[PDB]
C-alpha cells in the first residue's frame, strides 16, 4: 500500500505559537490529497483541499503548501481550538488510505 | 512613427554612376497610399527636389532639372526603392534625405529622414 | 493633390502585434456585425444564422452584468492554476492567437464563476436596499 | 498589485475555420438585355465597383488545396442550375421508328465516304387519323444497324427519351462573383511562388473573388489564367503514379477552329404546338471542319516545359511523349464547345516527341456529333439543332492534364499520357488561392484592476 | 480522481420548491431560451416566430425601465383589493404555478400603471436636469 | 510656374522678441500653402499645415494668417530653438516651389 507519515508524532507548545506538520508519501502521487482535523467526539471534517484550495468558512492562519511525495501545513498562530487531531488523505486510485494521525498539546 | 533610412557609397568619381537605395516601414496603419520623395541639401541654398513616387506603382514622376539621367525604381519585395543617377560630376555636392507622406485624416506627417553625404569628385 | 493619398483603417488587420496594443483598435470591429429558384434561397438561410448569431453573443454578454460597454471588470479572483507567467510578458510579446490556444481547456469553468458571482451581488444589493 | 481579478474584452480580432454557404453577385452590365441565357440569370445582386484589399503583416498560414471545400458546392450549383433550365421544353417521344436510309454521293472526298446518311420515315400528323412521309440526313455516329434490305434505328432508343433542346437559348458563359455573408473573412495568399500547400507569410483579405467563367473541356484548359513566373507543376504526390498532374503555363497560345460547310434549315410539325427542327440541304463540296495551331511556338513551350519538369527526376533521364492509352470516345479525344456545337479533335499530332539528357502550321482534323451525355450520367440526353452558315472562334490554351504511366526498375526514362475525365480538376485549378474563416470576438484576460462596488 | 461523480443544477426541476429557494435558480432558465422541399419551410418559421418571441418580451420589459437586470422594484402601491393575505404565506407556502393561476385576472390592470408611472417620472427629472 | 518673396529674407532678430515672417507669392493661389521649418544637424520639418490653418500640434507661440498671395506668420517670442530657417512651399500645380529660407540669426 501508499504508506503515508505524518511528523512529528506529537507535540506540545504554547499558544499563538507557529507550528508546522508535514505528511510525507511512499512514492510520487501527484496533488490528489487533502488534509482534515478532527477531536474525539465529533465528525471529522476536512480542513483544506487538494493542498492548494483554501475550504471555504477555515481561518486563513492556515496554510497548506507541497507536491509529490511532500506536504506541509503551517500554522502563523496557534489557538486554544487548534488543539487537536490531523489526517492526511490521499483521493488515488484504489483502496484509500489514511495517515497515522498528529496530536497538538498545551505546555 | 515610421522610421525611414538611407545609405550610400563615398565620393564618386565624374563620368561614373551613382546609385542610391531607402527603405521605409508601413508601421501601425494596416493599409494605404504612402507617397515617397527623394531630397538633397546642396550647401549654400535650401531644399532642391528630386522627384517622388507612390507606393503601389513602379511609375516614377521625375524633375525638370535633369531628366536624362534620373532614374528612380520601386522594390515591392522589401518595400524599398532606388535612385541613380548617370553621369555625374562635382555639381551633385550635398547632403541626400530620403522623406515619406501619410494622408492620415487631415494631419500630413513627415519623417523627411536623417541625411546623407553624397559628395561627387575625383 | 499630387501627393496625398489616403490612409484609412480598416477591418481585421492588427492581428500582428502586442497583446496590449490590439485592444487599443477594437470599436471597429464591433461596428461590422450586422452588415446589411434554387440560385436565391440560401440568402434566407445566411440572414437567419447571422441574426442568431448576433443574438445570442447579445443575450450572452447581458446575462453577466457588463452590457453596454466594451471594458467591463469584475471580482471573480484569477488563480495561478490555469495558467503562469506575470504581466510584463503578456502585455509586452503575446498575440490573441496564441493566448487564445493558450487558455483553450479551462474556459467553462471561467464562464460558469461569473452568473453565480453576480447572482451574490445582486441578492446582498437588494437586502442591502430593502433595509430600510 | 500581486493578486488581480479577470476582465473581459469585446469585439477581439480572433478567428478559426469553418464552412458555410457562399452566393453571387453578378456585374450589372449582364443585367442589360441578354434576357435568354443558361446562366447569368437575373438573382443575382448587382455587383459594386472599387473593390478594397486590407494588408496584414507579421502573419503565417497553412493551405492545403487538396482537402479544400467550396468546389463541390458549386460543381453542385452549376449541375442544378442546367437542369432547371433545361425543364420546359417540347419531348421527344414519337420518333423512335424504323427508317430508310442510303448513302449520300454529291461529289464528296475519298475521306468522307459514307459519313452522311440520307434517311426517310413515317411520321403522324397533328390530326390522329393521317400520317405523313418525311426525310433528313444523319452523321455515322448517331444511327445503328439491326438484322438484302437496309434499315436503321437511333442509338439511345432501347435506353432512353430524352428533350429537344429549345431553340432560343444562349451558352456563352460570362464572369461570375462569389461573394460571403456578414460573420465571416476570405483569406488570399499572395505568394508568387507558393506551389499550393503548406506555409504562406503574405496574406491579405477580400470580400469577393475576382472574375470566374464556367468552361467545360477535357485533356485541356482554355481561357484560363496566366502565371507570372515560369511554367508551374501541381500534384498531391508526384511520386506516387495514379494521381494527375496539373501543369500552368507563363504566356498564351493561340488557336483557330473552324466548319467551312454550310446548311440551312426546316421546320416540321409533330402535333398540337409541337415543332421539330431537321437538317435541310446541302448547297456545295463539303469539307472535313478542322483546327490550326502554329509550330514554333508549341516547340519553344514544350521545351520550357520539359526542361522545368527535369529538376525532380534528375537530369540524366530521357523523357517520351504518346497519345492517349484508348478506351471510350470521350477521355480519348478533346472535346469541347464553340457557337452552340461540340466537336471531337484527335490530337495524335501534338504528344508525339522525345528529349534525351544534354510558319508553318500544324493542323488537324476532328468530327461531329449532334447526342450528348455530359458530366458521365445515364438516361439524359440532349438534341442540338442545327445552325446556318459557316462557323469560325479563336481561343487561348494555358494549362494542361498528365497522367505518368507505371515504370520497372530504373529505366532511366519516364512517359507521361494525357488524362483527366472528372470535372472537378477543373474548377480545382482556379480556386487554390481562397480560404474562408470564422470570426470570434469574445475574449477573457487577466488584470491587476478590480471591480467597484 | 476516483470516488467523485459530477452534480450539475439543470432545467425546471426546481419547479416544486416554494417561493424563495426558486429564484435563486434563475439564471440558468432565461439562458435556454434561444438554443440552437417542403420540411425546410417550416422549422424556418418555427424558428422566425421563437425569435420574435424572444423580441417581444424583450422591448416589453425594455418599456418599464428596467433592462439588462433580472431584478427591479418600482413606485407602483399594492392594492389590498387584488388578493390581501400576508407576507408570511406567500413567501413561505405558496408555489410559482397556482400563485399564477390565483392572479391570472389582473395583468392588463397592472401594466398600464407600469407604464404611466415611468412615463411621468421620466418626464418630471427631464425638467429637474434641465434647469440644472 | 510660381515664385514667392520671403520678409525679412535676413534678420537677426535679438532674442526674446515678437518676430514676424511674411511671405507673398506670385499669382493667386486660392488658399493652397504650407511653413518648414528646420536647421542643420536634422532634416526639415512641418510648422504649419495649409497656411491658413494651424499645424496639428505646433505651439500656439506661432500663429499664421493670410490669403492668395500674402501671408504672415507671427511669433509672440523669439526660443533660443527658434532661430533657424522657415520656408513656405505651395501646394498647387506642378512644379513644386519651396520656400527660399529665411534664417533668423541672433544679434
Ligand atoms: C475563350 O475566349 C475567346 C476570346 O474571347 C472566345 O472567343 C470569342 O468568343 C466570343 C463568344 O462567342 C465571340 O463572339 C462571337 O463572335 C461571333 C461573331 O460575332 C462577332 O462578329 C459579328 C460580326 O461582326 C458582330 O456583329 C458581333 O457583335 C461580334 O463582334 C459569333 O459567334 C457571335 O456573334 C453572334 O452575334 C452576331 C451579331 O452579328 C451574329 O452574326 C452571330 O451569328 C452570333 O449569333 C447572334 O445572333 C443569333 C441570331 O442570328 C443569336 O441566336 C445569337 O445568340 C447571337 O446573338 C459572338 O459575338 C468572339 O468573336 C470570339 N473571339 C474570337 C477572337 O474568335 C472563346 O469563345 C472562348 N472559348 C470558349 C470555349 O467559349
Ligand atoms: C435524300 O433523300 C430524299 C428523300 O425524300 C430525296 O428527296 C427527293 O429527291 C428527289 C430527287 O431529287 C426529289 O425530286 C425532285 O423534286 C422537285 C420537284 O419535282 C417533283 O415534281 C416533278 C413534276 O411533277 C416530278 O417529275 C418529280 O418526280 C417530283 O415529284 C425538284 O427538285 C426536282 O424536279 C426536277 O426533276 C423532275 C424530273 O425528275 C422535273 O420534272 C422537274 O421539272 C425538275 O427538273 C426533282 O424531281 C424529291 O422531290 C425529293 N423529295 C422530297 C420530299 O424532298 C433527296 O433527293 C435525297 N438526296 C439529297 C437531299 O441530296
Ligand atoms: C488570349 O491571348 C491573347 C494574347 O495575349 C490576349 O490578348 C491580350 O489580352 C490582354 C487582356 O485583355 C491584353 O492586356 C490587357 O488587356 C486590357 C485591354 O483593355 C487591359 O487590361 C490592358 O490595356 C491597357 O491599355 C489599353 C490601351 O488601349 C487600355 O484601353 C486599357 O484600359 C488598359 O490601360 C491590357 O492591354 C493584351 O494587350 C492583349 N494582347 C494583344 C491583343 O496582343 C487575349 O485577350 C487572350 N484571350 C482572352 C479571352 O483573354
Ligand atoms: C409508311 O407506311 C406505309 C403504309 O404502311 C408503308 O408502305 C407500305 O410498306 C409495306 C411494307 O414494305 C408494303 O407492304 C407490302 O408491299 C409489297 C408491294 O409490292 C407487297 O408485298 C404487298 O402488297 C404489301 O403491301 C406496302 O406495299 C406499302 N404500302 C404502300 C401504300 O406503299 C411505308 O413503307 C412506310 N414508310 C416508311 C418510310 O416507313
Ligand atoms: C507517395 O507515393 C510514394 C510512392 O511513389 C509513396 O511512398 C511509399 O509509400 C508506401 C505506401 O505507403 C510505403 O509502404 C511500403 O514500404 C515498403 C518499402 O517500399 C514496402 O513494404 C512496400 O513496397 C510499400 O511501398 C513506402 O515506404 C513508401 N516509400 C517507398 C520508397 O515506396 C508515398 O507514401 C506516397 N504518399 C505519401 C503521402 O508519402
Ligand atoms: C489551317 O491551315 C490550313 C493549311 O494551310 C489552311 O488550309 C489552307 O487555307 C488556305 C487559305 O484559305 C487555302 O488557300 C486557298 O486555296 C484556294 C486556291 O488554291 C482558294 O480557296 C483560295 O484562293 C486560297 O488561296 C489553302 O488551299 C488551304 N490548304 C492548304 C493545304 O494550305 C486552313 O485554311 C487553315 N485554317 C484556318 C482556320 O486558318
Ligand atoms: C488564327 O486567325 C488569326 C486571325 O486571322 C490569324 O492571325 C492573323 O494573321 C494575319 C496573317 O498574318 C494577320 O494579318 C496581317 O499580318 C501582319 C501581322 O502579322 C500585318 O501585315 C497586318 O497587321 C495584317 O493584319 C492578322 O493581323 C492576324 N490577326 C491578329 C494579329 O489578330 C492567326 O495567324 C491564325 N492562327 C494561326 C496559327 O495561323
Ligand atoms: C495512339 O497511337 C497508337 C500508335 O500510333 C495508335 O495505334 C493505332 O491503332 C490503329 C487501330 O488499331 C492501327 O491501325 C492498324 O494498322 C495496321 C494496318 O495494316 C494493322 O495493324 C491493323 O489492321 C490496323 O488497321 C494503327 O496502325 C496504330 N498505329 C500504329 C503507329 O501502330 C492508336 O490508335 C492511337 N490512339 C488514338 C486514340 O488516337
Ligand atoms: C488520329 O490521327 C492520327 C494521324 O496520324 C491517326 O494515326 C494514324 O492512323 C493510321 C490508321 O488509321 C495509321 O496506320 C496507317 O493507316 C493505314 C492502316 O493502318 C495504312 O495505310 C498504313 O499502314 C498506316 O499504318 C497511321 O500510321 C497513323 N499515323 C501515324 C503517324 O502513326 C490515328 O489513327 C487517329 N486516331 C483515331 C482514333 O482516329
Ligand atoms: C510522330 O513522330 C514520328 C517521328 O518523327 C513520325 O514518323 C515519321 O513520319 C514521317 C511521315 O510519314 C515518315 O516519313 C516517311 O519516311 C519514309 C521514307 O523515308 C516513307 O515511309 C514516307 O515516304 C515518308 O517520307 C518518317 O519516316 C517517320 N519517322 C519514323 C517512323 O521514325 C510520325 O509521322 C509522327 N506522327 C504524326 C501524327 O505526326
Ligand atoms: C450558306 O449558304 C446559303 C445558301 O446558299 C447562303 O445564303 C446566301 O447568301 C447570299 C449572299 O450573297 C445571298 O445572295 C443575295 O441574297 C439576297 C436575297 O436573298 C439578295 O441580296 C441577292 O439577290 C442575292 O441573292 C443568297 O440569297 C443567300 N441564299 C439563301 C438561300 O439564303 C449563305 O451565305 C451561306 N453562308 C456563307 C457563310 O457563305
Ligand atoms: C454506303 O454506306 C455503306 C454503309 O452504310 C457502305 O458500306 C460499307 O462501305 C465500306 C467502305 O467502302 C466497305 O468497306 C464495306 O464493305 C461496306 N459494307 C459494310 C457492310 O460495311 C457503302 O460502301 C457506302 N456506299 C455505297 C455506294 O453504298
Ligand atoms: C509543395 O511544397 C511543399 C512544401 O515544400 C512540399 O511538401 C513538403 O515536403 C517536405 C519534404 O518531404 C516536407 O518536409 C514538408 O512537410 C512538406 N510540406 C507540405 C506542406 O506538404 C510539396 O511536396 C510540394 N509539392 C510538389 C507537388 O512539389
Ligand atoms: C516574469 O517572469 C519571468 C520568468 O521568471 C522573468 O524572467 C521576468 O523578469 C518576470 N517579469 C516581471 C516580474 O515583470
Ligand atoms: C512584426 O514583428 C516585428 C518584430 O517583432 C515588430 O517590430 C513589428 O511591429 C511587427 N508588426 C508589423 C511589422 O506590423
Ligand atoms: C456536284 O457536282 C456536279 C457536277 O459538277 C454539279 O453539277 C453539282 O452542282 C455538284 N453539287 C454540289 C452539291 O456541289
Ligand atoms: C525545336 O527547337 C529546337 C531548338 O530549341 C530544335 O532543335 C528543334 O528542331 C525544334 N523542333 C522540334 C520539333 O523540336
Ligand atoms: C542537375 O544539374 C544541376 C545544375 O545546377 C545540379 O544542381 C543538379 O544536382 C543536377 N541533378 C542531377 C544530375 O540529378
Ligand atoms: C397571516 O394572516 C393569517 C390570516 O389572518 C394568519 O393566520 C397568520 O398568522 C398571519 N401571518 C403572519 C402575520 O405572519
Amino acid at each position: 500500500d501508499i504508506q503515508l507519515t505524518q511528523s512529528p508524532s506529537s507535540l506540545s507548545a504554547s499558544v499563538g505559537d507557529r507550528v508546522t506538520i508535514t505528511c510525507r508519501a511512499s512514492q510520487d502521487i501527484n496533488t490528489d490529497l487533502s488534509w482534515y482535523y478532527q477531536k474525539s467526539g465529533e465528525a471529522p471534517k476536512l480542513l483544506i483541499y487538494r493542498a492548494s484550495n483554501l475550504q471555504g468558512g477555515a481561518p486563513s492562519r492556515f496554510s497548506g503548501t507541497g507536491s509529490g511525495t511532500e506536504f506541509t501545513l503551517t500554522i502563523s498562530s496557534l489557538q486554544p481550538e487548534d488543539f487537536i487531531t490531523y489526517y492526511c488523505q490521499q483521493r488515488y486510485s484504489f483502496p484509500i488510505t489514511f495517515g497515522a494521525g498528529t496530536k497538538v498539546d498545551i505546555k | 512613427q515610421v522610421q525611414v533610412q538611407e545609405s550610400g557609397p563615398g565620393i564618386v568619381k565624374p563620368s561614373e554612376t551613382l546609385s542610391l537605395t531607402c527603405a521605409a516601414s508601413r508601421g501601425p496603419f494596416s493599409g494605404g497610399h504612402f507617397y515617397w520623395n527623394w531630397f538633397r541639401q546642396p550647401p549654400g541654398k535650401g531644399l532642391e527636389w528630386i522627384g517622388g513616387i507612390y507606393s503601389d506603382g513602379d511609375a516614377a514622376d521625375y524633375n525638370p532639372s535633369l531628366e536624362s539621367r534620373v532614374a528612380i525604381s520601386r522594390d515591392r519585395s522589401a518595400n524599398r526603392f532606388s535612385l541613380k543617377l548617370i553621369s555625374v560630376t562635382t555639381t551633385d555636392t550635398a547632403v541626400y534625405y530620403c522623406s515619406s507622406t501619410y494622408s492620415w485624416n487631415n494631419v500630413w506627417f513627415d519623417q523627411w529622414g536623417q541625411g546623407v553625404l553624397v559628395t561627387v569628385s575625383s | 493633390a499630387v501627393g496625398i493619398g489616403a490612409v484609412f483603417l480598416g477591418f481585421l488587420g492588427a492581428a500582428g502585434s502586442t497583446m496590449g496594443a490590439a485592444s487599443m483598435t477594437l470599436t471597429v470591429q464591433a461596428r461590422n456585425l450586422l452588415s446589411g429558384t434554387v440560385w436565391g434561397i440560401k440568402q434566407l438561410q445566411a440572414r437567419v444564422l447571422a441574426v442568431e448569431r448576433y443574438l445570442r453573443d447579445q443575450q450572452l454578454l447581458g446575462i453577466w452584468g457588463c452590457s453596454g460597454k466594451l471594458i467591463c471588470c469584475t471580482n471573480v479572483p484569477w488563480n495561478s492554476s490555469w495558467s503562469n507567467r506575470n504581466l510584463s510578458e503578456i502585455w509586452d510579446n503575446m498575440t490573441w492567437l496564441q493566448w487564445d490556444k493558450e487558455i483553450s481547456n479551462y474556459t467553462q469553468i471561467i464562464y460558469g464563476l461569473l452568473e453565480e458571482s453576480q447572482n451574490q451581488q445582486e441578492k446582498n444589493e437588494q437586502d442591502l436596499l430593502a433595509l430600510d | 498589485a500581486e493578486n488581480l481579478w479577470v476582465t473581459v474584452y469585446y469585439g477581439v480580432p480572433v478567428w478559426k475555420d469553418a464552412e458555410t454557404t457562399l452566393f453571387c453577385a453578378s456585374d450589372a452590365k449582364a443585367y442589360e438585355t441578354e434576357k435568354h441565357n443558361v446562366w447569368a440569370t437575373h438573382a443575382c445582386v448587382p455587383t459594386d465597383p472599387n473593390p478594397q484589399e486590407i494588408h496584414l503583416e507579421n502573419v503565417t498560414e497553412e493551405f492545403n488545396m487538396w482537402k479544400n471545400n467550396m468546389v463541390e458546392q458549386m460543381h453542385t450549383d452549376i449541375i442544378s442550375l442546367w437542369d432547371q433550365s433545361l425543364k420546359p421544353c417540347v419531348k421527344l417521344t414519337p420518333l423512335c421508328v424504323t427508317l430508310q436510309c442510303t448513302n449520300v454521293t454529291n461529289n464528296i472526298t475519298d475521306d468522307m465516304r459514307g459519313e452522311l446518311k440520307n434517311c426517310s420515315f413515317n411520321m403522324t400528323t397533328e390530326l390522329r387519323d393521317k400520317k405523313q412521309k418525311v426525310y433528313s440526313l444523319f452523321y455515322r455516329l448517331d444511327v445503328v444497324q439491326i438484322n438484302s434490305n437496309k434499315e436503321y434505328r437511333l442509338i439511345n432508343c432501347n435506353t432512353s427519351a430524352c428533350t429537344q433542346a429549345c431553340p432560343k437559348v444562349s451558352f456563352e458563359p460570362i464572369p461570375i462573383h462569389y461573394c460571403a455573408p456578414a460573420g465571416f473573412a476570405i483569406l488570399k495568399c499572395k505568394d508568387k511562388k507558393f506551389n499550393g500547400t503548406g506555409p504562406c507569410p503574405s496574406v491579405s483579405t477580400v470580400q469577393c473573388t475576382h472574375g470566374i467563367k464556367p468552361v467545360v473541356s477535357t485533356q485541356l484548359l482554355l481561357n484560363g489564367s496566366l502565371a507570372e513566373e515560369e511554367v508551374m507543376i501541381r500534384s498531391e504526390n508526384i511520386t506516387n503514379n495514379a494521381k494527375n498532374i496539373l501543369v500552368q503555363f507563363n504566356t498564351p497560345v493561340q488557336i483557330n477552329c473552324t466548319r467551312p460547310n454550310n446548311n440551312t434549315r426546316k421546320s416540321i410539325r409533330i402535333g398540337p404546338g409541337q415543332a421539330f427542327y431537321a437538317t435541310g440541304d446541302i448547297i456545295g463540296d463539303i469539307r472535313q471542319a478542322h483546327c490550326n495551331v502554329s509550330k514554333a511556338t508549341w516547340n519553344e513551350t514544350l521545351g520550357k516545359v520539359v526542361k522545368q519538369l527535369r529538376k525532380h527526376f534528375g537530369n540524366n533521364t530521357i523523357i517520351r511523349f504518346a497519345n492517349s492509352s484508348g478506351g471510350d470516345l470521350e477521355v480519348t479525344t478533346h472535346s469541347f464547345n464553340c457557337g452552340g456545337e461540340f466537336f471531337y479533335c484527335n490530337t495524335s499530332g501534338l504528344f508525339n516527341s522525345t528529349w534525351i539528357s544534354n510558319n508553318d502550321s500544324i493542323t488537324l482534323p476532328c468530327r461531329i456529333k449532334q447526342i450528348i451525355n455530359m458530366w458521365q450520367r445515364i438516361g439524359q440526353c440532349m438534341y442540338a439543332p442545327p445552325i446556318q452558315g459557316v462557323i469560325r472562334c479563336v481561343s487561348n490554351i494555358t494549362g494542361l492534364i498528365l497522367t505518368r504511366d507505371g515504370g520497372s526498375t530504373n529505366s532511366t526514362t519516364e512517359t507521361f499520357r494525357p488524362g483527366g475525365g472528372d470535372m472537378r480538376d477543373n474548377w480545382r485549378s482556379e480556386l487554390y488561392k481562397y480560404k474562408v474563416v470564422k470570426i470570434e470576438p469574445l475574449g477573457v484576460a487577466p488584470t491587476r484592476c478590480k471591480r467597484r462596488v
